[PDB]
């Protein structure tokens, strides 16, 4: 049943009527040095394969000349491992390079909350979050001890803040609250009683504010916790699940790569049930 | 509904008469699936209730950091289960220190022992092994072993030495993330009410 | 920048869906077991085959291998393959239909993909018909150890060497002869009748010819009998066609048998790529 | 001196129980480790008893045809330990038997299952479980399953059902095909023993 | 219309005098380039006529079966261009035999002497050189050499015994087979008047 | 720091150099044209074997060369080879003469190896001879598709099963049983006479009993049947060679044939290294 | 005896006249191999001379910088040989620019312009040429070009302009290190005379 | 079939375990972590290095010890390259050692490379000796925009580039070109006091070669301090030797600086094959 390959005209129509060209690209492609996972064939070429739709792009706007402006949408397989197995799974998704405002990054969640919406039957949630905060808590938490609070936030271990709160003796009370909001407290309005800084809050306003007044019919929702996000991307953060068929259905968020920035988003027809 | 994920051994007893203080009744009582009108349990074993809970087949299961670490396990560890204080440990014979040449290694715990080695960056020879690990030095299996310790008697007696403390392990109840978006509301009165009953033992 | 031209892939689209054609979306890469020259070996021990061929893919990969019947489906993908030392890859748009119960079948592709080439390119369209039976007929008396020769032979339209071998060899060629003079001279379907083949043959190709002459007037179609070349690979009816505009194969097709069954597919070439 | 790999399990007391009537006592005795005058036990996981034997590290031991076979380890294997018959077996849910083409089945024995899947034309994935095998269909986990069985108490309580049997499971007493050489009037004298203790039973 | 890849070198002068004799007028030229409104003349090596017919940037070219071999081409053939007797061969220094070992062999052709050495089941290390093949077992850069032979005379002059003949060659026309199809009437037209001025000098 | 008793490589190259066999050194790495079995794949598109056996590296070195050679070499080199899924290398001592011409040409390599052995090891150690040419006579008197099988059981000395295996399926495997039980029992060559055996295969066991058993006073030469594996690999006089102070296996060598080429080879382990 | 690997074509006069000048006498000559009782010469192609050094078959040649770079040889250089000024270039059609993405670049210098695209972070298609180089991008085999150029009639006459320098090119006599410590008194008196020469004129 | 001087092997190695070498014998693979040039992929997921340098492989297998280990080793075993697109593989003879606690031992494992070398080749050996220390000085008033060239220019003796550069720059190119004029001119070590050399560099340079010189006295003994590539692998003084029988380079080795220390080592290059 390849029948839900159809949604991917669909996703082609929103994405072209909002300026996106197609992008297409082979999954196999040559590498001029080994860099992690490759294959390697009988006529001493090595490759590597799609693993991060957002990572080829930008290594394809390298090869194009100076500068390039990128508005595109993707559709096809992303290759991954589950130990040592090699899985594939379809995407559509876009990415937009750089993003000059918000405006951009909330077009691109307009495309990839619209389709989730149509692809998938039974209450959807718009998780929201921000790269923003982190710096916010780490900077009255003592400089060793940052990638173990950041994990704990990531976990949601709370049960383990308040036992370093007590055997170190720091207050980590905004810690526990950012954890405990992201369970009791996930409604954009308790965003008021979250301390942040100015601009993260106002990402957070403008992009909570206008899923919802575009999408009645969408649990949009805000969780500060995603802490591996960290690394990979800079800024808005969003992730969507699918509750008929519990699981995780779409992710992208604001990047900054070497200067510069972009958004980008990704919808997976099925797959993810982690 | 909420399935979840119990390891069977010495948590088993714990965990199931945590869910009884609950509320929870199975009327399906098999030795490895106790299924009840709102809960189902597997019974599964500790190494495997990772599996489970990534492929979203449980939605909740009962870890100890031994098995997360061990399995590469990325998931949401809200509270702990009550339990004595263990610890994963490096350990060889008593006044032998790191014999350097390729240091031999016997565990349970090959990946966990795998990164360990990397970190120190050692060569090593790793024998897994499922159990009685302490004998692989006593028996010329191995130079050194990596395991769990508690009191510390088993390696007193086998006469191993810790030459390292890797981590201390607790045993976590555990989450798939998507679930607890999915069904959050189940999930969070469960764990609530969990949570309420370890509270009640002090 | 990797643009695509995805209305060709709509277009295409709508045409095999308006025929109930159906969608078929497998990953490029596959597992393989055993070693077979263009493999691919990867960090981790699996060893890959390359999707190089869909209508073998189509075969092994669904097909609901134990009961029930037919199977359309179109496609849209890169197919791979290697010129000289290069991984190089094609876009293909392509459909199969397997079981070929009739010419009707290889008639209801052939309409879809030369409908589809005469819209995708902009100059006269050639629709070369041959036909893989035609060649254990001829060869019927010439020797067996000649068989390979005489068939490369009339496959690159060697008169020359197969003259000068049926004067070295001192046997008859002549009907190997008429067969390449005819792909030069007598190429309109209307010289069938005054060619010596098999009846089937001779049926297929009058029936063929006579729909795609009536249906498509603008196309020229003609009939050539050399292409030795599809014969470890096809088994009856066989197709290709050349945009005179920009001077390519655009497209190429035809029956086949794997094992008792019987299928016919056929794909247009949009991109060349990496 | 000569060392054994013993098997924790249903094993250890019926060999344990054997030693003692061939008239071996003990000294000193830990959970793990039994040493006596000429003799030491080392009381290992049935898994491990080829890897206690293979490197040469104990000299006798006694193992399962499903741990012999899932090692592919080469030892001599003088006699049994008579012992409830039972089976390495195929298995699947009730009624809906083999739906194929691409084939998942959880184990306790990969090695084992590896080799099963390839001597029948067969394309498929492996999912290692260290027990509760007989639990994966019901979940989301495989479509099959291979595992020991006895009694057909488990599968049947599990609403599976036998599809094939791959080989039926002794216990072997095996030996070091080393020190079978290099200590040989001592492994045979011992083993002469155990054997009429086993023998008179 | 059409485009030919014509191999610069021995064959030059016999295939352009066969292009005057066919009615071909140039109006426009250079060491590289031959126009005239309804034909161009690539003046190519003859190594590359094949990449400009396979990639279909010319329609019509001229090659020896070496380079055929060569570059695993394969393209339409209709006639031959009619030369002296050449043939691909194995060579080493005068009575001397084959090395036991690991073999050194020199030649332009790296692709039919790799296929030669699989073929015969042999291990050998290929020297690739652009000419003047037959030093290099006189240099000992090799042991032996896989190059073309006419007499024999360019193979004795120099010490070298002919030791095994790989494959004889001849001189085809070959033809773009996309362009035998869109181009059709143009291309056997020109091919038409070529074969007539080939039997007209009668060959 | 990866040493070696190169004093041992020396004696080695002494007791064979003096015996007329010449030095055979070969890199580990050989190209290869076809995936077949343990291959490596190149960063330039090579495969490559590894060096798993040197009879058979020894063996197409002959092959390159075409007016066809006696062969007599000794090496010194790794041996490489996979535990479950790591290479590991067994650095060897060897010989190697194609074609044996008689029994006095397998003699030599045993008389090489046991003496190196018995010098390269404390232990007393023990030469365990066998012959390959027990196994067909063997074989017929019992069933077709019980072959492979009793064979697996001799292998394994499964005395109990085949005791079992002559009532649940009825014939009579009592010379089989009488070769395992000879096995451990009656390894002394002595009883060579009491044995039911082809006559040739006696003849070659005898002769080389007594002449390792002459030269070779202080080591134990025994005699045993079992170990059918070495049946598609070996054809004709087997040994093996342990020692009872390593508790190890230390040498192991053989008669063999390869179309119609006779050949004996023998390797000794001073092992070790992982790669 | 010296051996030389002296280039056939453009330099072939200009080097030989210079040993001429030396006193270097020839017995034997042939179109490949000139033989004198002291100093051989192979007649060789240009690109094949550092082949000739790198194994030691001859000491001494004579090569441009081009070839010294195609092939990653590293061998003595002492002095040149006077020649006109050239460039190894990159070339396609006047003002067509550089495409995105693939380039197809045409060449008898394969490894110079694939190191060149490294270089540049370049992902370009490499089409091996023996020769007329500057056809390709006319017939389409090719958007860009890697040759040399002195004069650039020969660019201008095939409507290419320059798009980047790459490096410029000199011919050099050229030296196998050994062959300088192995028999340097008669390297060195016979570079010391080509020297002579080339100063005279 | 694959014969190698082993006569000689021996006599290196009685040259060494005198000197207190011990032998090194390692397998040609070894894995890797991560992917590091040349490699090799086996159906197994294992990724390997194969040796490509002996005193790289002595080091990278002297860090796997905890205080460090004091190391005095010879090898004798094949090192692998790749020429062109195929693996080669050449025998070569080595000695390592480090600490390096002065010059006596770098002149220690000269001596016996250089004998070896005179024993093992016809033709007069040259040994030719160098120094790194050398270019530091050179390059400190010549800009670093053309610090990599020049070394480039010296390595080739090119002493025509240097001229014509000394000219479109406009330096004193002057000592580059002595450097290079005296490597043809003046190689024979009674010209080491009237070379402008840093006084160590002098100082090692004029000891090697009386050592050398008074203990040998039919090698021809060189200086040449053109051979700036290898800038980055040593660290001191630095050989080569050359056999004018066949004309060939024969040996080399020098004094380098591995991490926190100094180290010497050398080989000499006995027989080459392929694979
Ligand atoms: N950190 C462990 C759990 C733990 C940490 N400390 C004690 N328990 C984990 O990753 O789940
Ligand atoms: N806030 C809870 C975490 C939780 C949410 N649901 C259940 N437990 C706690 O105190 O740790
Ligand atoms: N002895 C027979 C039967 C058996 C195997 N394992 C246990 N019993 C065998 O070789 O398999
Ligand atoms: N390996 C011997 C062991 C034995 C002891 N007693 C008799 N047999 C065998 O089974 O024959
Ligand atoms: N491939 C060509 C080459 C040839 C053969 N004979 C002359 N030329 C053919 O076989 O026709
Ligand atoms: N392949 C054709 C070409 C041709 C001949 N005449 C005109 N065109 C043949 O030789 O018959
Ligand atoms: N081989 C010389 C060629 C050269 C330099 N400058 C001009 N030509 C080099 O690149 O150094
Ligand atoms: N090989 C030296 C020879 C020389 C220099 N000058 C005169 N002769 C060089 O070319 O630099």
């Amino acid at each position: 049943d390849f029948l839900d390959f159809e949604k991917v005209f669909s996703f082609y129509s929103k994405a072209t009527k909002k300026g996106f060209s197609p992008f297409f690209v082979p999954a196999l492609e040559k590498a001029e040095e080994p860099a992690g996972n490759f294959f390697l064939d009988r006529k001493g070429n090595l490759f590597s394969i799609r693993e991060d739709f957002t990572k080829t792009v930008l290594n394809h706007r390298k090869r194009y000349s100076p500068d390039s402006q990128i508005k595109v949408w993707y559709a096809d397989f992303v290759y991954r491992y589950s130990g040592s197995d090699l899985v594939a799974e379809y995407q559509l998704g876009l990415e937009k390079v750089p993003r000059n405002s918000l405006d951009d990054s909330l077009e691109v969640l307009e495309i990839i909350v619209e389709s989730a919406s149509e692809f998938f039957e039974g209450p959807v949630i718009v998780e929201i979050g921000h790269t923003g905060v982190y710096e916010d808590l780490l900077k009255e938490i003592p400089k060793d001890l940052h990638e173990k609070v950041l994990n704990l936030i990531d976990t949601k271990n709370l049960a383990e803040i308040e036992f370093l709160s007590h055997m170190k003796k720091i207050d980590l009370s905004r810690v526990e609250k950012i954890i405990e909001d992201s369970i009791y407290r996930r409604s954009p309005e308790h965003l008021k009683t979250m301390d942040l800084p100015l601009s993260v809050r106002e990402d957070l306003l403008s992009a909570s504010s206008f899923l919802q007044e575009k999408f009645p019919t969408v649990s949009v929702e805000i969780d500060l916790t995603l802490a591996r996000t960290i690394e990979e991307y800079c800024g808005l953060i969003f992730t969507i699940y699918d509750t008929s068929s519990s699981r995780l259905v779409a992710a992208g968020g604001e990047y900054t790569v070497n200067g510069e920035k972009g958004v980008g988003g990704s919808i997976f027809l099925e797959g993810k049930t982690c | 509904m909420l399935k979840l994920a119990i390891p069977k051994g010495r948590l088993e007893e714990k965990v199931m008469t945590y869910l009884k203080k609950t509320g929870v009744i199975f009327e399906r009582e098999s030795s490895i699936l106790r299924e009840g009108k709102d809960i189902v349990c597997f019974m599964v074993r500790p190494f495997d209730v990772p599996t489970y809970l990534v492929h979203g087949v449980a939605d909740i299961g009962f870890c100890g950091t031994d098995v997360l670490l061990e399995k590469e396990t990325s998931l949401i560890q809200p509270f702990f289960i009550p339990t004595n204080i263990s610890r994963m440990v490096l350990a060889g014979p008593k006044g032998r220190g790191i014999p350097e040449g390729e240091k031999r290694i016997a565990t349970k715990f090959p990946n966990v022992t795998q990164r360990y080695c990397e970190s120190k960056g050692w060569h090593c020879r790793i024998i897994p092994l499922k159990g009685s690990v302490e004998l692989a030095p006593i028996a010329g299996l191995s130079d050194l072993i990596v395991d769990i310790t508690e009191t510390g008697r088993t390696l007193k007696e086998n006469n191993l030495e810790i030459l390292d403390e890797i981590f201390v392990i607790r045993t976590h109840v555990v989450v798939n993330p998507v679930s607890y978006r999915t069904k959050r509301e189940e999930v969070v009165s469960f764990l609530e009410k969990l949570q309420e009953v370890i509270e009640h033992d002090s």
